[PDB]
């Protein structure tokens, strides 16, 4: 037996996929989530987002509000470590936190220096905006990628852009010619081998879920739409009248991307 | 020339389509129970159980899915699949196909920390074959008219039961496709029948 | 007898490694520190920060309550000085305080030089952000360094930033060819022979703690992972609503650093 | 192969390692209480006795540490270590692992202005040792069982007893290994 | 048995070390150059710093003279194509050069993309200024280095750039924080896996010769001193009034690199 | 313990060095003539043949080399070395060392495009050994006196005689130290007479 191989943390990841993960703040709503049909559950102490509009500091969670969520579900859980927070990941990592999202909302631990994620057991994934920028966390050992998107506005837009700029400039990478490949990893500042292998797979060689913005079922299609493997929701799903009802809509969305007379069903 | 459906709803589908394919047989993805009707044999992949039970009770395809198998269409469930098809869930009262005379205990190694590798000897497998085990359940006891095809460690990890076929590990996360082709054969096998 | 000697000054904050330095503001406060496992504590009169926040002078303490604090506690005790204050330096030590911080959070009274720290008896802390400036103040006298950080914000940043800087410039130092450093030092503006020796002794030779921004149990941890020789951590221990439990929180976490099972446990409800 | 403890739950843990090395014996840093099994002696560094005292309690060394001295393990005490090591200490009805037959008192030459080097005569050493006195305390009284190794203006600040080596000053943070040298022989002694 | 692997492309470049590889441009330069200890020679129709100085197009030599130097002697034979210029690398190959140049010194066919050198089975050197830039070579599959230095001059001064930078870049990869490490790929511009296993090595995986402004015995020696595995040499030696006599010099110089009174002798 | 020296004028030198101190022996590159003294055996590495003997003519290492071979001190040839311990080279007039009865054609596979890697069997070795042959040469004929430890397709590839070890590959191009034990231990036979 062996635990923490690169095939078991990637894999762990692929099967996420065409789910949801819901942000949750207790076990109240992790277990709505669970009930809805996420295949994860992201635990937050308080929205991140809100903690720096009062220009406060984001940190790792309570690990009490973590086991309570953790204790309440069977899917997995996911939480947050402050970029380059060496001792945050590795405590989630020691409560046995399924996944750590090593995460641009919470306060940066370190503005040089990412995690060096090779050398955990426990796997991450990690935002990105580009190609060049998904193969340095890859190769720092991020398992799973998600879009940095916008967060905390609900606006589509910048999950679209960067969805579509991966997509894209993997697509590129793929049909180009091989000896064109250095210059294109140089002006990505992306890792020669990583590329080639990308180019080599006909595709990126980890999950990649869209993040920040999905605000409506329309969104959640939208994306899978657009190549997501899958999609996180944050925490307005429970600012709604019934959330419940709108989790549900989510899961549906994003499972049945192209039914769209159901998708205007969920919308109303 | 066969085709097998996997079951789209949620998970780890694009792998198991993969593997079907490279046996030579045409894979589809099924997400409507109309498209049941449209295949030879269905694999339940490997994802999260809670997940394709919420969506199979929505798009109410517990019935469609019981009728497949009262057709006698082979069916193969892996991790979470093993966990849908299985007759028993150790600590609910809620179980889901029930097809395979099995208990299940969901998530019994631990956490995603204590998801392993580890080479298994499998039943009509030459070679071992690595058994990758992404937070599995493990197989608690099987029934007399279930067929033990691999144990870990003294627990049972993959099952035959006439048509069901159910691992607890993820073969399709592997390039090696002899599970899978174990499947096919079956799928062929009653297609002949 | 000798006294005053630079094997004596370093040699008291060689005795503080591993440990935590804790800022009080009375004589309570001190014994709460002491009987967490403070090493140290820093005596003030009120939080630098929200001086210079409420636009004030933040000066030397009075006197008053850093005899209070040396009278709590049977553990060194610190105090500050404005940067080139050099009086306020000499009555901190004709007061027999053990380390005095030189310290940016206060009000500078020279804006460009700092204190001769060589002439003093009593050793001094000074704070830095780089290499260049951390031997800068080491020739000026300095016997312990600490990071600059953050003051005031409990953001964690600038304190790894800081480490993270000296200890990368160090190990560049220590591994480049000997016939390049003329052209480092004058890079990094430092003394050339300081230079040379961390290079011979493979180290820095004070010892430099994390200072400015450790919050968690997590974050004192991280500054020991990343290479402090110890941590000084601010008064907002004890505007915790158990700061004992806090204090010894932020003792235990630095002391085993690695114990990530233990941190866990001490990161909860605080 | 003799290997000699270091207990790291705080102090000047690396200057003992280092001169543990230097005397050609293998040094281990001791933070957890299983791994006094792993060391043939236990050197207590300088550092803050109070620090060390709290986090012994909490990690419940203390008995452990008596257990390793019951076995005739050597350990030594240096300043704060010493202080761990006494029997009594003046003004505390406290004290710490309670092994060596000495009174002591803390912070006896008053705070870190007054901290000091001066050479000393120790007995087994031949010529002067230069003695280091960072906010040193001083040994009042030894028992009759206590061998004194050196004085400073009539005050003891080295003695053996034993299995037992106290100073109150800190060899450590000097390049001469002499007195680490003669813990490495009390610990060559034991292991026969 | 295989033909054209990377150790046997590598190994080649090994057996090198420690010698002096000599331009020359026809049969009786080589013969003067194997008999005064040369290594290698570098086969060239006419002196490229001359005619790119003319300021016409240099080019791949004339086959006819690569042949002729080949046919001259027992040691390898090097030969320079355009950077890019597909053809003329492998027509340098079916004529069995030892080793291909791809070299900056002629006019570059492609001012974007060098050689994909993986795909070659003769190995080439390349130049550089830096180590990422030389990582970059490596990763396209250059099997030896050498420094740019300043051809045409005479001048030590960029070869001595050349050499102490990558040296000291090398030092500090070796000695710096694996963690650091990404960061620092980004900012040379090299891929990761080549900086972490030269970390992991202590070194660069393929030897590093000066080159581009040895003049005298002294500079020779001073390369070596400064870590450079080996010394190109230019035509000038063919200048001097006693070509055979200064050949020798330079490779003794570069032989006994710290013999001051041998090399006070040879600088006469 | 053991010092066995490397040549030093030219070539694969470290790699030797590194191969030495991997078997638990010390490495001295010999430069001078007269740090011969300074070893109990010598390695000739791989690199140019042609450099090494105008070196070795201009520095007056011919006599010492054979002065050194006279006190029984066991000699290694790698290729460029092999061509050095060779008692004649075929097409030429001007053999150098001149101590392993063998007769060398250089340069006997064409040029650096034909180097290859090849598996051998090696007398004294269990598992096969990669040999690396760079711009390799090939022994035409071995005499009565020297041993054949290694042949591919029927070519001599490493030779014993006595004090005196040749091959035409470079096993100091790989991370398997094992002929260099082989000659450690020659030395260490040589060391005890
Ligand atoms: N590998 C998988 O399919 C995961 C199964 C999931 N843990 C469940 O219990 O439903
Ligand atoms: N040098 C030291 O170990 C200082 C000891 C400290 N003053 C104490 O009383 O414990
Ligand atoms: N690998 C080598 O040593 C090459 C030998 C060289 N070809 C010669 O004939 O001298
Ligand atoms: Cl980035
Ligand atoms: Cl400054
Ligand atoms: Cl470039």
């Amino acid at each position: 037996a062996q635990t923490g191989t690169e095939r078991v943390k990637r894999g762990m990841a692929e099967m996420q996929k065409g789910g949801v993960i819901m942000d949750v703040i207790n076990a109240e709503q992790a277990k709505i989530a669970e009930e809805a049909g996420a295949v994860a559950v992201m635990a937050l102490e308080r929205v991140p987002a809100d903690i720096r509009a009062a220009g406060g500091v984001a940190r790792m969670a309570d690990p009490t509000i973590v086991e309570e969520v953790m204790n309440a579900v069977s899917i997995p859980v996911m939480a947050k470590a402050r970029i380059g927070h060496i001792v945050e990941a590795r405590v989630l990592e020691a409560m046995g936190v399924d996944y750590i999202d090593e995460s641009e909302v919470l306060t940066p631990a370190d503005e040089e220096f990412h995690l060096n994620k090779n050398e955990y057991t426990v796997p991450f994934v990690c935002g990105c905006r580009d190609l060049g920028e998904a193969t340095r966390r890859i190769a720092e050992g991020a398992s799973m990628l998600r879009t940095k998107g916008e967060p905390g506005t609900g606006n589509i837009v910048e999950a679209v852009r960067h969805m579509r700029k991966v997509n894209a400039q993997v697509r590129k990478v793929v049909a180009m010619s091989e000896d064109e490949l250095m210059t294109e990893a140089k002006n990505l500042g992306a890792p020669y081998e990583l590329l080639l292998q990308i180019k080599k797979d006909g595709k990126l060689p980890v999950v990649n879920f869209a993040a920040g913005g999905v605000a409506t079922p329309a969104d959640a299609a939208l994306m899978m739409q657009l190549g997501a493997d899958g999609v996180f929701v944050g925490s307005g799903i429970f600012k709604s009248d019934n959330p419940a009802k709108f989790a549900k809509a989510i899961v549906e969305a994003t499972t049945h991307f192209t039914d769209y007379k159901l998708i205007a069903e969920l919308s109303k | 020339m066969l085709t097998i459906g996997v079951l789209g709803l949620q998970g780890a589908v694009r792998e198991h389509i993969h593997a079907i394919e490279a046996c030579g047989a045409a894979g589809l993805v099924v997400k409507r129970p109309e498209q049941l009707n449209e295949v030879d044999g269905l694999i339940l992949p490997g994802g999260e159980s809670t997940t394709m039970r919420r969506l199979i009770d929505t798009y109410q395809f517990m019935e469609p899915l019981r009728e497949f198998a009262a057709q006698g269409k082979p069916m193969f469930g892996t991790c979470a699949g093993l966990i849908i098809l299985a007759k028993e869930i150790a600590g609910s009262d809620n179980p889901h196909l029930g097809l395979l005379n099995v208990v299940v205990e969901r998530n019994s190694f631990g956490r995603q920390v204590d998801s392993f590798e580890a080479d298994l000897t499998i039943k009509g497998l030459d070679e071992p074959f690595t058994g990758v085990f992404i937070r599995a359940p493990h197989i608690l006891e099987a029934g007399e008219n279930v067929e033990v095809l691999s144990e870990h460690n003294g627990r049972i990890v993959a099952a035959k039961q006439g048509q069901f076929l159910g691992c607890s590990f993820n073969p399709e996360l592997t390039e090696d496709h002899r599970v899978t082709q174990l499947f096919v054969e079956m799928v062929e096998e009653y297609k002949q029948k």
